[PDB]
C-alpha cells in the first residue's frame, strides 16, 4: 500500500471520503 | 518563457457575463448545420464540426486564418437552434423569475412600493454603503397611488443625496465600493427579495391570480390550472382591465413571459442583476437566461483522441452531433407546419408535435452542457460541466497544480560527505536538465566549453538559442560543428530588429545552480526547500544529508524525492535567499530548530569530547 | 519582426495634428537630417534628402 | 491570500483588514526564541552589538517618542495592578498602537517590557543596566515580521502538519482531529460533549460543592427505585 | 438608438484634420506636425542612455513608413521625452520593470512630422514611367504614384516607342510633361511602400436615375484588368504535380503545340 | 528475473503469418530474429529491437512485434503452440520468455530473519571496509542504532550462533 | 463546485479584481504575496 | 516558474476593445501586404459599413479572411502572456454562454 | 485625440493621488527579506542583457554573484514601489534601504 504511495504524486491533501463526508451530509 | 521575449499588455480584471445570440453570429467562423463529420475519401464535410473554417485540421489549411495545425489557434463556430431553449445553469433563476411574475399587468406580484424599497436599498449597496439601506427602512409616512408615489419619491430623494454626498468624500468611487461585508448584505437582500418575491400569492397591483408552474429535474416547465375560487377572482377583476386600454408551456411562451416582466420591472433588476453600478449602461434582458444559439468551440479544443494505432471520437462533437440532428428534424416540422390551414379543430395534435420537438431539442443542449440534467439512454457522455468537474475538476487539477517542465525523480539515498545545504545529483539527471543562460562577455569562455562538450559531456549544452528567436540543437553535431558554433556565439546582431538581443547558451546544471526539492505530502513549507547541485559522478540515486531528514519528514526506507529546476534568475534568487535550506532551521510552528545530526553523528559526539579522549 | 523591442505597445495622438508651412519642414528637415547624420536609418535618410531637395530645388 | 502589509497589520487578498499586528506585537515566530534568553544576550553583548550593527540605523529612527509613552502606559497600569479588566484605565493605550515598532526605538510589547525591566531589577550585575536595555529594544525591532509574509499559509500550515501526530484513538471530552474538525472545518452549534466550567468561590467547602453537585445534575425515576412488582 | 449606434462608428472613421489648398499653387498642403504619446519597451543595454534607446529601437524604424495610427507616413521626430513613472527636480527618471523579464517599460511623448494625404487631395508627381496600361509618378521624389488607364481621360491616346517604353498623348495631341498634377483616388498602406492611386478625371450625374445604372462596358474595363492582374499574379509560384502514365510516360501540359 | 510473453494472431480466415514477407524487408532485422521470423534464443535484447516477425496479407506489408522495457533482457525460452484445432494446423501463438540478470543495485532492500530491512546505501569497496583481526572483511554492515528501537535481539543470539557452528 | 461558483458571479456580473493567489495562478499574473507585494522600478539618468 | 513559465506558458493575443483571446485570428494578406491580427467580434463585414459628406476607410482598416470576405476594424489587438488551460476555459465557458471580458492596461 | 488627453490626465491624476513624498513616507527603514531576493534576481536578469555594470567583476561569472557584489557597494540603480493596501505606494531606492 505503500509502495503505492511512494510513486502516486499527489493530487491535494489526502481525501475527506471517511467521517468527513458523511458531515457533509447536512443541508443548512 | 523567455527573458528576450517580455510583454508590455497585461489583464488588470477579468468580467463576467452571458454572451449574446447576436455576438456569436458576427464573430462565428462558419455555421454548423451538418451532424456528419467527414465527407468520402477522408475529407472533412462542409457545415460540420471538422469544417477548415474552425481551424486546420487533417494536414490541411485553415479557411479563416490561413495557418496550420501548429499556428493556428482555432476558430469558434455556432449552431441555429430552430427554437429557444433554457440554459441549463441559468434554469433555476429563470423559474424563481418566473412564479414570481403576475401573468396579466406583467409585473412581479409584490408591491410596487416593496419592489422600489428592494430597488433602493440594492442601489445603496452598489456603493459600499449599508448603514443607508437600513436608514432608508425609517423613511415612513389599501394604500392610494399618490401616497405610495410621494414615499417612492423621498426614498429615490434619499437614495440620490446618499450616494452624492458620499462621492463627494473618499467614501466610495463613481464604480462603487465592494467588501465582503458589502457582498454578505447584498446576498442577504437578494435572498431576502426572492422569498418575498415567491411567497405572494394574489398580485398586489392588479388582483388577479396567475397560474402556479411547476417544475421537473429536467429543463421543463408545466402550468397548473387554477381553482374555481381563483378564476372568478379573474372574472370581478375582468371589468376595471377595459377601462384602461397541469399543462405544459413552451420555451417561447415563457420566454415570452419574462420579456414584459423584465422591461416592466427593469429598475430593480438593474441592481439585482449588477454587483457594482452599471456604467455600460446595458439593458437586462430575458434572453440572457434562453440559448436561441450555441457557440462551436474551435476543431483545436474537440480533436479525436489517439491511443496508439486506434482514432477515437471526440465526446463533445458526439454531443453537438446530436443537438444538429434535432435542429434538421424541428426545421422540417416548422416547414410541414407552414405549409397546413383552414382544417383544424383537432389542434391537440399540432402542440403534441411541438412539445417533442421542444422537449428533444431541449434535452440535446443539456446532454452537451449537464449530462446530470438530461434523460437517461440504454455510462452518459459528459457535457462541458462534467469536463470543469470529472474529479477534482479543470482548476484543482490544471490551474492550481500543474506537471511541469525541467523536474526529475528518484528514490533518496543517504550522504554524510555531501553539504546540509547541497543535493547529490546523479549525472543521469546532469546531462538533461539545462539552464537558459545568455551569453555574454563575461562567461563567454564558460559557455564556449559547454558548447564544445555538447549534450551528453558534463559541463555541457543541449541546445543554443540564437537572437532570431530560432533554436540550434546540439544533440545530432560532432566536436567539429560544436566548435564553430562556439566562435558564433559573441558575434553582433546585423538585424536592427534583434540588435537589444543575445544569444542563449541551454547550458546543463552545473554545481552553482538552485533546485527545489520536494518530499510528499508537503504539509508545511519545509518540505519544500531550495538546495545546492552538486553533480556526483557514478550514481544513479539523490543523495541527501542527514540534517535535512526532518524538515522533509523523510526516512531512507525507499522513499522518493522531486527535484524542480527553476529557469530564471529571480527564480534562482528567491530559491537561494527564501526558500533555500539554511534560512529553513527553524520551523515557524514554535519557532524551534528542524535542523540537526540524527544518529552516528551523536554517538560520535559523546566519545570525541569525554574526558578521556586525547 | 513586429516585436516588443521593435514596435510600440500603443501609439496615441495626444492632440489632433497641426498643419506646418514649406519653411518650417525645410527647417524641421535640415534639423533631423543633420543630428541623425552625426544602420537601416541612413536609407531613410537617403530618401528624406530627396523632400528636402523637392521642397526648395529640382531632382 | 492573508499576508502582512507595509503597515504591519495583517490584510486578506482583498485588502480587508483581518489582524491590526501579529499577535499583537509584529514578531516573526522564527525570531521569537532568544528575545527573552537576557542572561545569554548578555553574556554576547559585544557579539549582538556587533550583529544589530546600530551605527548604520540611528539617523533612520527615534530614540525617545515611544520610550517616554512607554513610561506613561505603564504609570497607569501599575496604579490598576489590583483593579479589574473591565475597571482597568483606558487612557493610553499600548505604544505599539501608536508607534511603528520599525521605526520607533521602544514601541515593544507590554509582556517584552514587563519580562524586560523584571530582569534588569532581579538582576544586578562593562555593560550598563542602560544600554543592555537599548540591545534587547534593538533586538526585537530586528525580530519584526517582514511586510510580505504570507502568516495566512504558515498558520494553516502550522495548525495541520502537527495535526497528523494526533491520528490515534484514545487512551470523555471529544479530543484530537476530531475536536479540531468541530471548531475550524464545521464551527458546530450542535458540539458531541457541551461543557462549562464553574469556578467555586472559597467560602464554599468540598462537601457543599458535592451537595451543589447533586443539586444540579439530572436525576430519573430510574435512579431512585430498586424494584417494580406488577400483579 | 436606431442611428446612436451607427453614430459612433462615422465618428472612428471621420477625417480628423482635412487637407487645404492654398498659396494659389492649386496642391493640398499634406505635410502636417502631430504630438503622440507612445508605450515603448527599454532595452538593458540602454538602461544608462534611456533615450537613445527609445530612439534606435522604435521610432527609427518609424521613419519613412506609413504609420496607421497618425494616418500618414512619418518623415520624422522632434523632441523626446520620457515621462516619470515616479510623480514629483532632476534629470534622473525611473521607469517599470516587467516582473518576468530585465526589459522595462515607459510612457513617450514625442511630435510626429508626418505626410497625411487624405482622397480627394489635389498632388503634384514626377513621371517615373508610363507604361499602356499605367502612369508611374513620385510625390516629392519619395513617395510613389500610380495612375491606372481607366482613371487617366478618354481623349488620351498612348502611342508606343520603337527601338527604345512608352509615351502618353494629352488631349490637346501633344505629350506630357515630366511633372503632372491629380486628385488623389485612393492611398495604398497595406503593401511594402505606401502607393497612390491617382485620378486625372471628376453627384448630379442622375438623368431619371441613369446615375444608378452603372454603364457595363466601361464597368468591365475596369474589372476585366483587375482580375487578369490578380489571377496572373496568382499562377506566379504555383507547384503542380508530376503525373506520369502507366507506360512510362510523363505528361507534360504545354498549350503551344509546336515550338 | 524471468518474464514471459504470449504473441498470439487473433486481435476465422487466417491474414497474419509469422515469419518475413517477399520482396518487403527492411534493413538489419535478421540480427534478432531467425528465418521462422521467431527470435535466436540467448540474443541481448533492449527496448526498440525486435523480438518476433510476421506477414499480413491485408496491409501486405512485413511488420514486427517490438520488445520495450527500460530493463534489457535475453532470450532464455521460445514455444510455439498450434492448438485448438482438429485438423487445420497452423501456428499464431507463441510463447517468449525473457531472462533479465538482476545484480544488487543500491536502493535494493535487504533483510535478516528478524524483521530488520534496509536499503542498500552503497556497495563499499574491500580496502575501504573494516577488516578483521581474522583478515575478513563483512558482507553485510548493519548500523547498531537499529536494535535499540527494534528490538531484535533474536539476531543478536543468530550473529554469536551462526559464527560457532561456521567454526 | 466550480460551475455554481461561476453561475452566481455571471448573475452578479461580477468583476474579479485578480487580488486573491487563486485568481491570480488561473491568469498567469504574479502572486502579490512576499516579492510580488511591490514593484521594482529602473533608475534612468538621460532626461 | 513552476505553475506558468515551465508549464503551459503562451503569448497569446487579444483584443483590447472587447477583451478576448478566442475572437482573435491572423489575417490572410495580399501578394504583398503583411499578416495583422485582427479581433471578429468588433470587426464590422465591409458591405454592412454603410453611410456630413461621404467618409472614406483608411485602407489600413480593411483586413480580409480565409474565405474571402473583407472586414472593417478590429485592429486594436496586443499580446498578453497566460497559462494555456485559461484558453481552454473560456472556450468552455463560451459552449455554456458565459463571456469573460479581459480587461488589458495599457489602452 | 480629445478623449485621449482626458485619460492620459486621469492616469497621471490618479497616479499622483496614490504617491506618499519622501518625507510623509512611513514603513520600515530595513530592505525586506523579500525585497533584497527581487533586487539580486532582476539585477542579475539585467546584467544578463548585457547591461552597463557599475563594479569590477574580478572573474566573476554568475550574474546574481555580480548582483550581490553591486548590492554590497550599493551600485544597484533600482527603485521598491511598496503597495499600501488602498494602492497608494511609497518609492524607497536601494540606496538608501538598510540591508542586514
Ligand atoms: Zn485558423
Ligand atoms: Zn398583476
Ligand atoms: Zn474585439
Amino acid at each position: 500500500e505503500q509502495s503505492h504511495k511512494k510513486t502516486k504524486q499527489a493530487v491535494s491533501y489526502d481525501e475527506p471520503d471517511e467521517d468527513e463526508i458523511e458531515t457533509m451530509r447536512e443541508a443548512e | 518563457m523567455d527573458i528576450s521575449k517580455p510583454v508590455g499588455s497585461e489583464i488588470t480584471s477579468v468580467d463576467f457575463g452571458i454572451l449574446t445570440a447576436k455576438e456569436i453570429r458576427n464573430l462565428s467562423a462558419k455555421q454548423i448545420t451538418n451532424p456528419t463529420v467527414l465527407d468520402n475519401l477522408g475529407h472533412p464535410v462542409s457545415g460540420g464540426l471538422y469544417d477548415l473554417a474552425l481551424g486546420a485540421f487533417l494536414r490541411n489549411l485553415c479557411s479563416t486564418c490561413g495557418l496550420d495545425e501548429k499556428f493556428c489557434p482555432g476558430h469558434q463556430g455556432h449552431i441555429e437552434l430552430p427554437v429557444p431553449c433554457y440554459n441549463p445553469l441559468f434554469f433555476n433563476q429563470l423559474y424563481i423569475y418566473l412564479r414570481a411574475s403576475c401573468l396579466f399587468c406583467h409585473h412581479f406580484r409584490l408591491k410596487s412600493v416593496e419592489v422600489h424599497r428592494y430597488a433602493c436599498k440594492l442601489r445603496l449597496l452598489q456603493y459600499g454603503l449599508i448603514d443607508e439601506s437600513y436608514k432608508l427602512d425609517e423613511i415612513t409616512l389599501d394604500i392610494s397611488s399618490t401616497l405610495l408615489n410621494e414615499l417612492k419619491s423621498k426614498r429615490s430623494e434619499y437614495v440620490d443625496m446618499a450616494i452624492a454626498k458620499a462621492l463627494s468624500d473618499g467614501r466610495t468611487t463613481e464604480r462603487g465600493s465592494f467588501t465582503a461585508t458589502v457582498n454578505d448584505e447584498r446576498k442577504k437582500l437578494v435572498h431576502e427579495f426572492h422569498k418575498k418575491l415567491l411567497s405572494r400569492g394574489k398580485c398586489d397591483n392588479c388582483g388577479m391570480f396567475s397560474p402556479k408552474f411547476r417544475k421537473d429535474g429536467f429543463t421543463k416547465i408545466f402550468e397548473t390550472a387554477l381553482n374555481e375560487k381563483q378564476i372568478t377572482n379573474n372574472r370581478v377583476k375582468g371589468f376595471i382591465r377595459q377601462d384602461m386600454i397541469s399543462t405544459y408551456i413552451l420555451s417561447t411562451e415563457v420566454k415570452n413571459i419574462l420579456d414584459t416582466v423584465f422591461r416592466k420591472e427593469q429598475c430593480v433588476l438593474q441592481y439585482v442583476f449588477h454587483s457594482r453600478p452599471n456604467l455600460s449602461r446595458k439593458l437586462v434582458k430575458a434572453d440572457s437566461f434562453f440559448m436561441d444559439v450555441l457557440v462551436v468551440p474551435p476543431t483545436r479544443f474537440r480533436l479525436p483522441s489517439k491511443l496508439g494505432e486506434e482514432v477515437h471520437e471526440n465526446s463533445q462533437n458526439q454531443l453537438l452531433s446530436k443537438v444538429l440532428t434535432t435542429s434538421l428534424l424541428i426545421r422540417d416540422l416548422n416547414d410541414d407546419l407552414s405549409k397546413l390551414k383552414v382544417s383544424l379543430e383537432d389542434r391537440r395534435v399540432i402542440f403534441s408535435r411541438l412539445m417533442n420537438a421542444f422537449v428533444t431539442i431541449q434535452n440535446d443542449v443539456n446532454a452537451f452542457i449537464d449530462s446530470t440534467k438530461a434523460q437517461g439512454r440504454t455510462v452518459p457522455i459528459p457535457g462541458v460541466k462534467q469536463a470543469l468537474e470529472k474529479k477534482e475538476g479543470l482548476f484543482r487539477k490544471h490551474m492550481m497544480g500543474k506537471r511541469v517542465n525541467y523536474a526529475a525523480r528518484s528514490v533518496i539515498s543517504p550522504d554524510p560527505n555531501i553539504e546540509t545545504n547541497e543535493i547529490g545529483v546523479p549525472p543521469v539527471f546532469a546531462v538533461k536538465l539545462t539552464y537558459p543562460e545568455p551569453v555574454t562577455a563575461y562567461n563567454i569562455a564558460e559557455l564556449r566549453q559547454a558548447v564544445i562538450n555538447g549534450p551528453d559531456k558534463w559541463p555541457g549544452a543541449t541546445q543554443i538559442q540564437n537572437e532570431d528567436g530560432s533554436l540550434v540543437s546540439l544533440i545530432g553535431m560532432s566536436v567539429e560543428q560544436r566548435k564553430a558554433l562556439a566562435n558564433q556565439l559573441l558575434t553582433p546582431s546585423s538585424n536592427v530588429s534583434t540588435h537589444t538581443l543575445n544569444k542563449k547558451v541551454y547550458r546543463h546544471i552545473k554545481n552553482r545552480d538552485v533546485v527545489l526539492m520536494n518530499r510528499q505530502p508537503t504539509l508545511h513549507k519545509a518540505s519544500m526547500m531550495g538546495h545546492k547541485v552538486r553533480v556526483l559522478p557514478n550514481e544513479k540515486t539523490l543523495r541527501l544529508h542527514y540534517a535535512n531528514t526532518g524538515a522533509y519528514n523523510a526516512d531512507f526506507d525507499g522513499d522518493e524525492m522531486n527535484m524542480h529546476f527553476p529557469q530564471n534568475e529571480n527564480a534562482r534568487a528567491e530559491a537561494l535567499n527564501l526558500a533555500n535550506t539554511d534560512s529553513q532551521y527553524l520551523t515557524p510552528t514554535s519557532g524551534s530548530p528542524v535542523r540537526g545530526l540524527i544518529q552516528d553523528h551523536i554517538s560520535a559526539g559523546v566519545w570525541l569530547t569525554s574526558k578521556d579522549s586525547f | 519582426s513586429a516585436t516588443t523591442l521593435n514596435t510600440p505597445v500603443v501609439i496615441h495622438a495626444t492632440q489632433l495634428p497641426q498643419h506646418v508651412s514649406t519653411d518650417e519642414v525645410l527647417q524641421f528637415l535640415e534639423s533631423f537630417i543633420d543630428e541623425k547624420e552625426n544602420t537601416n536609418l541612413s536609407s531613410s535618410i537617403s530618401q528624406l534628402k530627396r523632400i528636402q531637395r523637392d521642397f526648395k530645388g529640382l531632382p | 491570500g492573508v499576508h502582512v502589509s507595509y503597515d504591519n497589520s495583517i490584510r486578506d487578498a482583498d485588502g480587508t483588514l483581518v489582524q491590526f499586528m501579529y499577535g499583537g506585537d509584529a514578531i516573526d515566530i522564527t525570531k521569537e526564541s532568544h528575545m527573552t534568553q537576557f542572561e545569554f544576550c548578555l553574556d554576547n553583548y559585544y557579539a549582538l552589538l556587533k550583529k544589530y550593527n546600530p551605527s548604520a540605523l540611528i539617523e533612520h529612527l527615534d530614540v525617545e517618542s515611544a520610550l517616554k509613552y512607554s513610561k506613561k502606559t505603564l504609570k497607569y497600569r501599575k496604579k490598576h495592578s489590583k483593579e479589574p479588566h473591565y475597571k482597568q484605565s483606558v487612557k493610553y493605550d499600548p505604544v505599539l498602537a501608536k508607534y511603528n515598532p520599525a521605526k520607533y526605538l521602544g514601541s515593544v510589547s507590554e509582556n517584552f517590557q514587563d519580562k524586560l525591566e523584571s530582569f534588569l531589577d532581579k538582576n544586578s550585575k562593562g555593560v550598563n543596566e542602560k544600554k543592555f536595555r537599548a540591545l534587547m529594544q534593538l533586538k526585537y525591532m530586528r525580530s519584526l515580521i517582514n511586510p510580505g509574509e504570507a502568516v495566512g499559509i504558515i498558520a494553516s500550515q502550522s495548525v495541520g502538519e502537527p495535526s497528523t501526530q494526533m491520528t490515534l484513538n484514545t487512551f470523555n471530552v471529544t479530543l484530537g482531529i476530531p475536536r479540531l474538525r468541530e471548531i475550524v472545518m464545521t464551527a458546530s452549534a450542535a458540539i458531541k460533549t457541551p461543557q462549562m466550567t464553574l469556578p467555586i468561590w472559597n467560602d464554599v467547602s468540598d462537601e457543599q460543592a458535592d451537595t451543589f453537585c447533586k443539586s444540579i445534575s439530572k436525576v430519573l425515576l430510574s435512579e431512585v427505585i430498586d424494584k417494580v412488582i406488577v400483579t | 438608438n436606431e442611428n446612436r449606434e451607427t453614430a459612433r462608428f462615422i465618428k472612428k472613421h471621420k477625417k480628423q484634420v482635412t487637407n487645404p489648398i492654398d498659396e494659389k499653387n492649386g496642391t493640398s498642403n499634406c505635410i502636417v506636425r502631430v504630438p503622440i504619446a507612445l508605450y515603448v519597451s527599454l532595452a538593458p543595454m540602454y538602461l544608462e542612455n534611456p533615450l537613445q534607446g527609445v530612439m534606435k529601437q522604435h521610432l527609427n524604424p518609424l521613419v519613412m513608413k506609413y504609420n496607421n495610427k497618425v494616418g500618414g507616413v512619418v518623415l520624422g521626430y522632434e523632441g523626446l521625452k520620457i515621462l516619470d513613472a515616479d510623480p514629483l527636480d532632476t534629470s534622473e527618471k525611473l521607469i517599470k520593470i516587467t516582473p518576468d523579464t530585465p526589459f522595462g517599460f515607459t510612457w513617450c511623448h514625442v511630435n510626429l512630422y508626418v505626410w497625411q494625404p487624405q482622397v480627394g487631395d489635389v498632388l503634384e508627381g514626377y513621371i517615373f514611367i508610363q507604361s499602356a496600361s499605367h502612369i508611374g509618378l513620385l510625390i516629392h521624389d519619395a513617395f510613389n504614384a500610380s495612375i491606372k488607364k481607366n482613371n487617366i481621360p478618354v481623349d488620351w491616346t498612348f502611342v508606343h516607342n520603337d527601338v527604345e517604353l512608352g509615351h502618353w498623348v494629352d488631349s490637346n495631341g501633344e505629350p506630357i510633361d515630366g511633372k503632372l498634377r491629380f486628385t488623389v483616388r485612393n492611398v495604398h498602406t497595406t503593401g511594402r511602400v505606401v502607393s497612390v492611386d491617382g485620378t486625372l478625371i471628376s453627384y448630379n450625374s442622375s438623368r431619371s436615375q441613369a446615375e444608378s445604372l452603372p454603364i457595363v462596358s466601361n464597368k468591365k474595363i475596369v474589372f476585366d484588368d483587375e482580375v487578369s492582374i490578380e489571377n496572373k499574379e496568382s499562377h506566379k509560384e504555383l507547384d503542380l504535380p508530376e503525373v506520369k502514365e502507366d507506360n512510362g510516360s510523363e505528361i507534360v501540359y504545354e498549350e503551344n503545340t509546336s515550338e | 528475473m524471468y518474464k514471459t510473453e504470449k504473441v498470439d494472431l487473433a486481435l476465422d480466415p487466417i491474414t497474419q503469418h509469422f515469419g518475413f514477407g517477399n520482396d518487403e524487408w527492411p534493413k538489419e532485422w535478421l540480427e534478432k530474429l531467425d528465418e521462422d521470423g521467431l527470435p535466436y534464443i540467448g540474443t541481448y535484447v533492449e527496448e526498440g529491437d525486435p523480438i518476433c516477425a510476421y506477414f499480413d496479407d491485408t496491409l501486405n506489408k512485413t511488420k514486427i512485434k517490438t520488445y520495450h522495457s527500460s530493463e534489457p533482457a535475453y532470450i532464455e525460452e521460445v514455444n510455439l503452440i498450434g492448438d485448438e484445432s482438429n485438423k487445420f494446423q497452423e501456428l499464431q501463438t507463441v510463447s517468449i520468455k525473457y531472462r533479465i540478470r538482476r545484480t544488487p543495485q543500491i536502493g535494493d532492500k535487504f533483510s535478516s530473519r528478524h524483521g530488520q530491512k534496509g536499503v542498500c546505501s552503497r556497495k563499499w569497496p574491500t580496502i575501504d571496509m573494516p577488516f578483521s583481526e581474522t583478515g575478513i572483511q563483512p558482507d553485510i554492515i548493519i548500523n547498531p542504532h537499529a536494535f535499540p528501537s527494534r528490538m531484535t535481539i533474536g539476531m543478536f543470539v543468530e550473529s554469536l550462533a551462526g559464527k560457532a557452528g561456521a567454526l | 463546485t466550480t460551475c455554481q461558483f461561476l453561475t452566481k458571479a455571471v448573475l452578479d456580473n461580477e468583476r474579479e479584481q485578480l487580488d486573491s493567489p487563486s485568481a491570480r495562478i488561473v491568469v498567469g499574473k504574479l502572486n502579490n504575496v512576499g516579492t510580488g507585494s511591490f514593484d521594482v522600478l529602473a533608475k534612468v539618468p538621460n532626461a | 516558474d513552476r505553475l506558468l513559465n515551465s508549464s503551459d506558458y503562451t503569448q497569446a493575443s487579444v483584443c483590447r476593445e472587447c477583451g478576448s483571446i478566442l475572437t482573435t485570428q491572423q489575417s490572410v494578406p495580399r501578394i504583398g501586404s503583411i499578416s495583422t491580427v485582427c479581433c471578429r467580434r468588433c470587426s464590422m463585414r465591409f458591405e454592412d459599413a454603410k453611410k456630413g459628406e461621404k467618409i472614406f476607410i483608411d485602407d489600413s482598416q480593411i483586413w480580409e479572411d480565409g474565405q474571402g470576405n473583407k472586414f472593417v476594424g478590429g485592429n486594436e489587438t496586443t499580446t498578453v502572456a497566460i497559462p494555456f488551460v485559461l484558453k481552454y476555459l473560456d472556450s468552455e465557458l463560451s459552449a455554456m454562454g458565459i463571456r469573460l471580458r479581459y480587461n488589458v492596461e495599457p489602452k | 485625440p480629445e478623449d485621449f488627453q482626458q485619460h492620459e490626465q486621469i492616469r497621471r491624476k490618479t497616479l499622483k493621488e496614490k504617491a506618499i513624498p519622501k518625507d510623509q513616507r512611513a514603513t520600515t527603514p530595513y530592505m525586506t527579506k523579500y525585497e533584497r531576493a527581487r533586487i539580486l534576481g532582476t539585477r542579475a536578469l539585467q546584467i544578463s542583457m548585457n547591461a552597463p555594470v557599475f563594479v569590477d567583476l574580478e572573474g566573476e561569472t554568475d550574474p546574481l554573484r555580480i548582483a550581490m557584489k553591486e548590492l554590497a557597494e550599493k551600485k544597484i540603480p533600482l527603485v521598491i514601489r511598496r503597495y499600501l493596501p488602498d494602492g497608494s505606494f511609497e518609492d524607497w531606492s536601494v540606496e538608501e534601504l538598510i540591508v542586514d
